[PDB]
């Protein structure tokens, strides 16, 4: 029932500069409702489910989308992680835990749980270190991908209902996964190096060879746009797992102008956080536009995304926050551009 | 003397000579007079690159005043036999035999530097002995001259009659004229 | 009477394409299995052997699809297990006997009716032996030994229904000598092992032959030359391979086969998306010129038929995002240019 424009409008409030990614998720959400809502007793049967693979630089907002999506999503949603998963029932964790975690949110409703949505952060961690199969059996690498194959395609898995009162029950519930959607996405490391070898032959020294014109060329963001499944094979992923995930989204890296919008338009911006922190203290805060332009230059230099934005702010306001509680009759604080550089002190307004 | 450089790899650092480093990137140097030892060494280099990768272009830089004909003809058949396109570049000078290996490169992948110079003439020889033996060696060198002119026309595209008149004596050709003569395709003035 | 190989093969042709060699093998096994058990077996020939099939195939070649369609046509019980959760020495993960207990659920706990059932296992390659043995290989060589007993024919203890409490403390015995097993999975890297044998090396000299082309020894044409001895180098034990004499090789995909997969099969993606838009009151059409281009893009991904949805969804993405918002839209046409991305899919209003 919800429309792609309506669902995207809600995400736009919390996410900026990821227009392509938003489209992919909106279609999946609409398709998921469409797939289930219809009886499916039509000429076409066993409708396919297109899973989603999210790729983007660090701190681009992948994990943020999963949290905001669950708020607007009515069907059950879960936020699991691929770091703790271990194959063959080892001591670490089992794959069924993802389903067991879903029932906690769904209140142990099997028919309602099969229609749920799943998110798995840090998917790159299970990638094979080398292109060739590991000599030993990796318990948190290739092995985990193998166990997910039958899960994403559709199967039945044992689920202890409620955990059980004691050994007395010793039974498990069977739940289907053929209809369950999966959103597996994580920031891959070193993927740009693999794509460069395959996109630009280069790597020559002679006259005929085309050496890179500049030191800074073939930016990380551009390479992801030209990603293909064959490139991930050299990265370590098995073709079997990738075949289960046809769609491959791309999140362009943050731009200086986007960060300025991130501090004002979003409701959870850092400016609004500290503004509320001092609001209870009876003190106001101000951030002029001239200060935001300087902060953008500093953030991209850290090559950490939006998550590295707090370091620029808090390093400045460190001294300020230390002296404000002791100080009295302080009603407003102003932070000009100079303060960010460290050549000035924030102006204070007294009552 | 030959300087040593260090190439950084994932496994570790490895020390290579300047000539060996370029060979790893499919680059061969043809320096000095063309003799049996220098020629027999280059053939092994070409074959080695063919096995490693038969689909990547090879670059051959020629700076030599020419030399023995028989040593150079072994290279011509090798360049034509293998599948990879042998790119040729002229640096400094290209004499009679140096020019033949230059034009023998792959069509469309031949370049000459802005200040390079090419010179072409007829084969040189001589013999001392009975008149019957002089006639034998004269007929033999004549076939080579005829054979070398036919191949020169084949790659340059000119007619055999034109090659006969231009190769009667020494003929110097500047870098721009080489393009107009069909010997090469373009000039690598600056990097783009 | 029981169906004939031509009739059973005709059914698979409706859902599977380009697996003529494999279809005959499966039909014969099915025909033999029905024929074997239907007869009392107290004839001139006694203790008839059971041929076990090993299905090797590239990714997305249609192995899993055959088992699903096969179960529909056959009446006898069928199960779809996986070699990922199997654990040796009865660990907490899963046991080999669990497959039998799961089989009874489909058969309603009928032992005589269960022995005539069929078994299907996937991801067999994951249980291969590893040269290095640092552990304290629970999912490798150990699982192979546990299956051998099942394939050779023996009885395994199975608690019927799980039991109400400790009181019962009993298990049912279900022979397995008559049960057929189909263990097949897409092996990874098998071409390299076979390549060393048939290539005969790459001499650098003139007379020696080298890999002139970038690719050579095509996976489809290479797997046909597979032998049991090659699988030993991969990690499988010869005893386990001895229990599976039959072997089926599958060609990855044929450019012409892909065109048929989008039109002839009932579960084709085109029919799936066509029905997806039928409820929305919009029709869909696919020109033949567009399907030829999709094949070239699909083969480039080296993912088989499963990698085809990426090409379709990548095009219709923009459409599906603006289609519900749009009104008075009665038909959509997809051209070849739309796939490349140069053009935009055409729409027809009404
Ligand atoms: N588009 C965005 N708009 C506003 N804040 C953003 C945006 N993207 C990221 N952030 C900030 O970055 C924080 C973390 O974002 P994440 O979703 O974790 O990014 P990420 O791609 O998931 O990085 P990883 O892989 O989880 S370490 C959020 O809490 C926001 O403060
Ligand atoms: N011959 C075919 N005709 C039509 N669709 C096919 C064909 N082969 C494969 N497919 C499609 O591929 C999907 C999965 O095929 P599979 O049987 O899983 O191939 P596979 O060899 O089992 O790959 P793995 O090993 O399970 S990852 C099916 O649901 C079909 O949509």
């Amino acid at each position: 029932l919800p429309t792609p424009h309506e669902i995207r409008n809600h995400l736009d409030d919390y996410v900026i500069g990821q227009e392509q990614a938003k489209k992919v998720l909106a279609v999946a959400v609409y398709n998921h409702y469409k797939r289930l809502r219809n009886g499916d007793t039509s000429n076409g049967v066993e409708l396919g489910k297109s899973n989603i693979l999210l790729i983007g630089p660090t701190g681009s907002g992948k994990t943020l989308l999963a949290e905001t999506l669950a708020r607007l999503l009515d069907v059950p949603f879960t936020m699991a992680d691929a770091t703790t998963l271990t194959e063959a029932g080892y001591v670490g964790e089992d794959v069924e835990n993802i389903i067991q975690k879903l029932l906690q949110k769904s209140d142990y409703d099997v028919q309602k749980a099969q229609r749920g949505i799943v998110y798995i952060d840090q998917i790159d961690k299970i990638s094979r270190k080398s292109d060739n199969p590991s000599i030993t059996r990796d318990v948190s690498g290739e092995g985990v991908q193998q166990a997910l194959l039958k899960l994403i395609e559709g199967t039945v898995a044992a689920v202890p209902p409620q955990g059980g009162r004691k050994h007395p029950q010793q039974e498990f519930l069977q739940v289907d996964t053929s209809k369950i959607l999966f959103i597996c996405g994580g920031a891959f490391a070193g993927l740009d190096k693999v794509i460069s070898h395959r996109v630009e032959t280069g790597s020559g020294i002679g006259f005929g060879a085309t050496v890179k014109a500049k030191s800074d060329k073939a930016s990380e963001g551009e390479l992801l746009a030209q990603v293909e499944p064959e490139d991930l094979i050299k990265f370590g992923l098995i073709p079997e797992f990738i075949g289960r995930l046809p769609v491959v989204a791309t999140l362009n890296e943050l731009s200086e102008e986007a960060l300025i919008q991130i501090l004002k338009e979003p409701k959870n911006a850092l400016t609004k956080q500290y503004q509320a922190l001092f609001n209870l203290e009876g003190v106001d805060l101000e951030f002029r536009d001239e200060a935001l332009d300087a902060i953008a230059k500093k953030a991209m230099a850290r090559k950490t995304g939006a998550r590295g934005l707090r370091s620029i702010v808090e390093a400045a306001l460190l001294d300020t926050m230390y002296d404000l509680p002791s100080m009295e009759d302080v009603e407003k604080v102003v932070i000009d551009e100079s303060v960010i550089d460290g050549q000035s002190e924030p102006l204070l307004i007294y009552g | 003397l030959v300087p040593m450089v260090i190439e950084q790899t994932s496994r570790g650092e490895r020390s290579f000579d300047i000539y060996s480093r370029l060979l790893k990137e499919r680059v061969i140097f043809l320096t000095g007079q063309v003799e049996d030892h220098m020629a027999n060494l280059i053939v092994a280099q070409m074959l080695f690159l063919e096995a490693e990768n038969p689909e990547k272009d090879i670059y051959l830089y020629i700076n030599s005043p020419g030399g023995v004909i028989t040593a150079g003809m072994s290279i011509y058949d090798t360049m034509q036999f293998i599948k990879p396109d042998v790119s040729t570049i002229c640096m400094g000078q290209a004499a009679s035999m140096g020019a033949f290996l230059l034009t023998a490169g792959a069509k469309g992948k031949r370049f000459c530097l802005p200040n390079s110079r090419v010179m072409i003439h007829q084969p040189l020889g001589g013999y001392q002995g009975q008149a019957t033996d002089i006639e034998i060696h004269a007929r033999e060198i004549l076939k080579v001259k005829g054979r070398m002119n036919e191949l020169m026309a084949l790659h340059t595209g000119q007619s055999l009659e034109q090659i006969e008149r231009d190769t009667e004596r020494d003929r110097f050709l500047s870098a721009p004229e080489a393009v107009e003569y069909g010997l090469v395709d373009s000039i690598l003035t600056h990097r783009n």
